């Protein structure tokens, strides 16, 4: 019967703080050591910190990128973890977790201070570090090549750069082309901005006489763009 | 980045699998490893030198030797396809605590398939605006793990480096693209860059250069 | 409450002495 609740995510300015919280029940919390955890959309589990337990005079260490600008912190009464974060960056967006630690040490083979381990999980809670500012796309045209293409064909393309919010819609000579169209899902920057990439393949042989366009829209900014897509000459 | 595991690792349904967790900590402390599946909380799976929660299911079991551990699935099942991380000390005798960057577990739903890979080089357009950015787009791979190594004639590039995780497209493939930033002067002065996509042990390199 | 810390460098010294001994 054990229940961890995480609270606190929301959109941030990237010079701003932040306070999490960690609601524990269903097991001996005040003597439990807790950690925190986070992973950014589509990337890894990332160690934040961890605040131990009376007889270790509740000690907290922090993962290097977090030293001076996270504080964790408790209150034992009513079972609620604490993570004060201050001055955020964009490095610091991700789903938060608070996880129960437990802690080991195998006598003959281990060495200090052994290892610590997470044995229950909230489902967290959702931090997104962004100086919100629209921003249109930067649309450039990707020249064909036939390289990489089957026989008689050639990739052709317009990139998307450095848009925000999402989404774009890409569609090609006003959607007159809908066959051979691959539209890829955007990055995420570490500038807090999206970049993507559309491109369609066609006949080589039409290169000279077909003209093709993207036609990209970024309603946000209200923004169109026609790009017109040429062999290099 | 101390733990160092698989990008990707595959299994047929009902074989036997083993995902690896390696740094030098790990020659003084165990690991402990972590189920992850999108929207759900991660689920601890094994710990120390022989421990297996309740609730785990037995073909799960941890090892160690080295500076190596060893998660193994023995009988893969549907449900086991994952994201597994490892976690441990990032160094002997400290504090802290890391997670490795995870592996993605892959139980076979169709053969593999391997990438299509096409590189475009700067538009003009864009060296006009003062930019460069190299576009390499990777598709039709199964399973969903790559690997994205930029090189600036033979040396390896790191810096400017965006790629996506790789998402499914409507046929049940994969596609990813990565994205490498320059300035126009860094583009000018090598005579080539190149774009090295790894996928299940194979390696596919595209090279283009200034015109 | 005890040290988590101290205890296990506790056993790892008294692990020491009894491997030298």
């Amino acid at each position: 019967e054990v229940q961890l609740v995480e609270s606190g995510g929301g959109l941030v300015k990237p010079g701003g703080s932040l306070r999490l919280s960690c609601s524990a029940s269903g097991f001996d919390f005040d003597n439990a050591w807790m950690t925190w955890v986070r992973q950014p959309p589509g990337k890894g589990l990332e160690w934040v910190g961890r605040i131990t337990g009376p007889g270790e005079g509740w000690s907290v260490d922090y993962a290097a990128p977090v030293e001076g600008r996270f504080t964790i912190s408790r209150l034992n009464s009513i079972n609620f973890l604490y993570l004060e974060m201050n001055n955020l960056r964009m490095e610091d967006s991700g789903l938060y977790f608070c996880a129960r630690t437990g802690k080991y040490y195998d006598f003959w083979s281990g060495y200090p201070p052994g290892e610590e381990y997470f044995q229950d999980w909230g489902r967290g809670t959702l931090v997104t570090v962004s100086s919100a500012s629209t921003k249109g796309p930067s649309v450039f045209p990707l020249a064909p090549s036939s390289k990489s293409t089957s026989g008689g064909t050639a990739a052709l393309g317009c990139l998307v750069k450095d848009y925000f919010p999402e989404p774009v819609t890409v569609s090609w000579n006003s959607g007159a082309l809908t066959s051979g169209v691959h539209t890829f899902p955007a990055v995420l920057q570490s500038s807090g901005l999206y970049s993507l990439s559309s491109v369609v393949t066609v006949p080589s042989s039409s290169l000279g006489t077909q003209t093709y366009i993207c036609n990209v829209n970024h309603k946000p900014s209200n923004t169109k763009v026609d790009k017109r897509v040429e062999p290099k000459s | 980045y101390e733990l160092t595991q698989e990008t990707g690792v595959s299994v047929a349904l009902g074989r036997t699998v083993t995902i690896t967790c390696r740094g030098d900590s790990l020659r003084s402390h165990y690991a402990s490893w972590y189920q992850k599946k999108p929207g759900q909380a991660p689920i601890l799976l094994f710990y120390g030198k022989n421990n297996r929660p309740s609730g785990v299911p037995d073909r799960f079991s941890g090892s160690a030797s080295g500076n190596r551990a060893s998660l193994t699935i023995s009988g893969a099942q549907a449900e086991d396809d994952a994201e597994y991380y490892c976690s441990s000390r990032d160094k002997s005798g400290s504090r802290l605590s890391v997670f490795g960057g995870g592996t993605k577990l892959t139980v076979l739903s169709q053969p593999k398939a391997a990438p299509s890979v096409t590189l475009f080089p700067p538009s003009s357009e864009e060296l006009q605006a003062n930019k460069a950015t190299l576009v390499c787009l990777i598709s039709d791979f199964y399973p969903g793990a790559v690997t994205v190594a930029w090189k600036a004639d033979s040396s390896p590039v790191k810096a400017g480096v965006e790629t996506t995780t790789p998402s499914k497209q409507s046929n049940n493939k994969y596609a990813a693209s990565s994205y490498l930033s320059l300035t126009p002067e860094q583009w000018k002065s090598h005579r080539s860059y190149s774009c090295q996509v790894t996928h299940e042990g194979s390696t596919v390199e595209k090279t283009v250069a200034p015109t | 409450l005890w040290n988590w810390f101290n205890i296990t460098n506790w056993l790892w010294y008294i692990k020491l002495f009894i491997m030298i001994v």
